[PDB]
């Protein structure tokens, strides 16, 4: 499914690239942040790459609505396209999951 | 090698 144990930035890049459509996105490890999560997300024909935050108490984006796991925060980004915005601001879907 | 992160605006 959408999540990728083990893959990097650069992997998830050409995963998404090479095997998925625009909207595609799939839940990686995180490099910056050893332990945690982050979003590859393919827009426009290039991927882009959101931080996940986990505190122990929720599951956020720095920022945004909290979630209990990393599953639900998906599955509402998912179901909101509209939720997730740079400051541009452009808006990044999570449309299609790249499955594992 | 390391990637792009966005700057978001969510609150």
């Amino acid at each position: 499914r959408w999540f990728h144990p083990n893959i990097t930035g650069v992997e998830a890049e050409n995963l998404l690239l090479t095997r998925g459509v625009d909207g595609s996105f799939l839940a990686r490890p995180s490099k910056s942040n050893p332990g945690d999560f982050t979003l590859s997300v393919r827009r426009n024909g290039a991927v882009t790459h959101i931080k996940i935050q986990n505190t122990g108490d929720y599951y956020d984006l720095y920022g945004g609505e909290k979630f209990a796991t990393l599953a639900e925060l998906v599955q509402y980004y998912m179901e909101h396209h509209g939720q997730l915005k740079e400051k541009n601001g452009d808006v990044i879907e999570l449309k299609y999951p790249l499955n594992c | 090698k390391q990637v792009e992160y966005l700057d978001l605006d969510l609150d």
